[PDB]
RNA sequence: UGCGAAAGCAGUUGAAGACAAGUGCUUGUCGUUCGUUAUAAAUGGCCUCG
């Protein structure tokens, strides 16, 4: 995904369908960030128990 | 895609070259039959050469070179030579002419004619209205 | 003092919160610590975004001719 | 809004040391920061000055609570990137390394905080459950 | 899992060994955290391009 | 199958054999390969150098 | 004056400063200044008004011969 | 001869071809006889497009001379091989190598051309029909190729194994021409 | 063809060189072997392709 | 390029000669030298034996 954005920045502007393919992607990648942050939190407290 | 050289008197095959990747639609040769130029669907113009004296004594052709000059098929090819002219003119589905030199086909320069040269105008504009 | 390189102080603090234990911690002070940590997490996320950013024809057109 | 923008524009032309104070003015909002960058930062010299001031400030205190200066940096990088790298000043490259070094720490600092945040959250919940 | 640790935290503390019996949990949780540094990097680039055409 | 003796190097003897296959076998009988040797020196000819389409079998 | 790929303008009241793939033409055929090549190829060029110039321009599957890129 | 940039000797060992800076010129000389003595600038051989293009196209990395002296193969850093007919300096372009060609060698009869380079693939160009036979996945890049025998029974190759940057790891490979199997490594 | 099943029991020397064909390659593996980088990517995203 | 962990911390990328092109001047190159720790792009992709 990093390459295609770095390689098709201009085609991105002129294509609407590509734009929504990122909008949902940004929402999904954001959701993964929340899970990974959440996983770190359960990881932190699990250390406290032991 | 094959170019074959047949002996006329015996009606037998002398040489076969699997040169093109698709149909060979047109062939042409120079005045002295030192070069044979083939072109077709694969957009390439192949040169077969027998200019060397050793080639002539043995009557063996050599797949000297090829060039990719067209964006589409090459339907027609023709050649002309004189004391002041040396042309290899080709064209096809691209709708444009390409001009090369027969003697210096491998390394010589080439010209791609404009698709439309409006010697006769197909458009007019009216200043009023 | 904390509520008032930093990880080597914070990671040390995380060791404190493990050493102190669940029971010994007090709710009143814990709230202040929670407000502090949530403050740093927001900032740390902000800086991470900045760091990544640093690492990162018409049919008819009207024009004026110069003559 | 218009007054501060005109003041900031004048200070950039005047090489004033007050450029930083203009940038921290509370009147600034995100949309006009975008408008200022797109409309008024038309010369590379002005762009370099704003980056140098912001980057130097952030380098000194990357943990400053004022989100405005980071907000300037974010949109300045997002909107004007193609020519920020076009700036060939050596000091501009050096200050970029300093800024990256300061922020690079913070990215390393984040995972520890999230763990500390998590262990506290359990403690608050357990205390609440014990109370109930 | 989050509620199990919170509610039964007292009982879990009084266990002779946790890592050997909770080894799978720690490994599973460790993998998710490793995504966070790279996901932020991807997110920043997505935001950089996402901001770009939205204003344009 | 057929014997072959090099017209120049009389010491060179060889057997060529072929069948309804896309390969040919050559068996070098030179020196003591024919009788004394415990093993046979066999080579397989299977490469036509771009002319596979013309040839389907080495049998003839 | 305009051709297939060029447009030119010449003022006839002012004198100019004095300072291969075609027949060599050894044989006979029988028996103030503006130049631009930005606009091409041209179907037709002419003036709509005194200050308006109308330039008209030109706006199939092929055998695939890939271009290697590393 | 002065300022010798590149040199090669025929398989028979009776002709010498060499490139000198007297840009550059190629000269071929009979070594035991005066029968062959020719010289010509490299500019005549080089294509005009090469003169337009970068220096890789005009840089010769390999050179081979036929036993009869009728043909001379020049390999370029671009990967393009050009066989030159010495009688009339006619060029023939053979283009398969994507990177620089390191080894060129003619067969004894001159009808085949061994070529090798960074591809780790040895190509026998059949010059009658311009075809080619391949031996790929060799152990290293081919520094040198030779046809070694009265009837071309064997091919002797030198391999480099460029993975090891610390040292140059040469390997000598003697292949059976009949079935292209390693007769002696 | 009455000798197809002899198997050379009574013979002095048996010579074996037959090599079994490699296991059938998929479309994506063939494209990679032939240096078809773009087509290999296309074979990645096709209906009914294992994740 | 030096050190170091993998993160990173410091420091470089100069001078002459020759050739080519354009117009003594400008630019670019070097199978040329001295000194310092110091994009690519000739349509050009890998064998057969079931």
């Amino acid at each position: 995904v990093a390459v295609v954005l770095e390689l098709y920045g201009n085609t991105l502007e002129s294509s609407p369908v590509l734009q929504e393919l990122m909008i949902d992607l940004k929402t999904k990648v954001r959701h993964e960030i929340h899970k990974s942050k959440e996983a770190q939190r359960i990881e932190g407290m699990l250390q406290l128990l032991t | 895609g094959s170019i074959k050289f047949w002996d006329f008197q015996f009606a037998t095959l002398n040489q076969s070259f699997k040169a093109h990747d698709a149909d060979v639609l047109c062939l042409t040769t120079d005045t002295d039959n030192n070069y044979v130029f083939s072109a077709g669907v694969d957009r390439k113009i192949f040169q077969f050469s027998q200019n060397t004296n050793k080639s002539q004594k043995n009557n063996r052709w050599v797949n000297s070179s090829n060039r990719l000059l067209h964006g589409n098929d090459i339907r027609a090819i023709c050649a002309y030579q004189s004391k002041g002219a040396d042309f290899l003119v080709s064209g096809g589905v691209e709708k444009t002419l390409v001009i090369n030199s027969l003697t210096s086909f491998s390394n010589g320069n080439y010209r791609k004619m404009p698709t439309v040269e409006p010697y006769s105008k197909n458009v007019l504009v009216n200043k009023e209205q | 003092f904390i509520t008032s390189q930093s990880t080597q102080l914070f990671q040390l603090l995380s060791l404190v919160l493990d050493s102190i234990g669940l029971f010994s911690l007090e709710g009143a002070l814990l709230e202040n610590l929670t407000l502090y940590i949530d403050k740093q997490v927001e900032i740390a996320e902000r800086n991470t975004e900045l760091w990544n950013l640093i690492d990162t024809l018409p049919t008819y057109t009207m024009e004026y001719l110069d003559i | 809004q218009v007054e501060i923008a005109n003041i900031l524009s004048s200070h950039l032309e005047a090489n004033s040391t007050e450029i930083l104070d203009d940038l921290m003015s509370g009147s600034w909002t995100e949309p006009e920061i975008k408008k200022f960058i797109l409309t008024k930062i038309n010369t590379v010299d002005h762009l370099s000055k704003i980056f140098l001031t912001i980057s130097k400030s952030i380098t000194q205190n990357p943990w400053n609570e004022e989100n405005l200066l980071p907000l300037w940096l974010k949109w300045l990088l997002t909107l004007k990137s193609g020519e920020l790298n076009s700036i060939k000043d050596k000091h501009t490259k050096k200050n970029c390394k300093h800024l990256k070094s300061a922020l690079r720490s913070s990215e390393e600092i984040l995972p520890v905080l999230l763990g500390i945040q998590g262990r506290l959250e359990m403690l608050r919940r357990q205390a609440k459950l014990r109370e109930d | 899992v989050k509620w199990c640790l919170i509610i039964h935290g007292g009982y879990l503390v009084s266990i002779p060994n946790l890592m050997s019996t909770l080894s799978s949990l720690h490994s599973t949780l460790k993998r998710r955290s490793d995504l966070l540094p790279r996901l932020l990097a991807l997110d920043a680039r997505l935001d950089c391009t996402i901001n770009k055409f939205k204003t344009l | 199958c057929t014997f072959y003796t090099s017209l120049s190097n009389q010491n060179q003897q060889n057997i060529f054999t072929a069948g309804r296959r896309r390969y040919m076998h050559s068996w070098d009988l030179s020196l003591e390969n024919l009788t004394h040797s415990q093993t046979a020196k066999i080579e397989k000819f299977s490469r036509l150098y771009g002319h596979e389409s013309t040839q389907r079998s080495f049998e003839n | 004056f305009w051709g297939a790929t060029w447009i030119s303008r010449i003022d006839f009241d002012v004198d100019f400063p004095i300072n291969g793939l075609t027949i060599t033409d050894e044989s006979n055929f029988m028996n103030h200044f503006f130049f631009t090549d930005k606009y091409k190829p041209l179907l037709f060029v002419d003036l709509i008004s005194s200050n308006e110039l109308a330039i008209i321009e030109r706006n199939q599957k092929a055998f695939i011969q890939p271009k290697l890129v590393f | 001869w002065h300022n010798v940039i590149l040199s090669n000797i025929s398989s028979n060992g009776k002709l010498l071809a060499h490139m000198c800076k007297d840009h550059k010129s190629i000269s071929v000389v009979s070594l035991f006889d005066d029968s062959v003595n020719l010289s010509f600038p490299l500019g005549s051989i080089l294509s005009s497009q090469t003169q337009s293009l970068s220096y890789n196209t005009r840089y010769v990395s390999s050179m081979a001379i036929d036993n009869m002296g009728q043909q001379l193969a020049v390999g370029f850093a671009s990967g393009v091989i050009s066989i030159v007919s010495l009688a009339d300096l006619q060029i023939r372009l053979l283009k398969w190598h994507i990177d620089s060609v390191l080894s060129l060698s003619f067969s004894h009869d001159g009808s085949y051309l061994l070529s090798g380079g960074w591809e780790k693939v040895m190509s026998l160009w059949q010059l009658e029909t311009n075809s080619q036979q391949f031996l790929p996945r060799l152990n290293g890049i081919i520094i040198d190729c030779q046809v070694l025998g009265p009837q071309g029974n064997y091919y002797s190759l030198i391999l480099q194994m460029t993975e090891n940057n610390s040292n140059s790891d040469y390997q000598f490979l003697l292949l059976n021409a009949s079935d292209l199997t390693s007769k002696l490594s | 063809m009455r000798g197809s099943e002899y198997q050379g029991d009574q013979e002095h020397i048996i010579h074996n060189d037959k090599v079994r064909s490699q296991r059938r390659m998929r479309a994506f593996e063939r494209n990679i072997n032939q240096f078809k980088w773009s087509e290999a990517l296309d074979n990645a995203f096709v209906p009914g392709m294992a994740k």
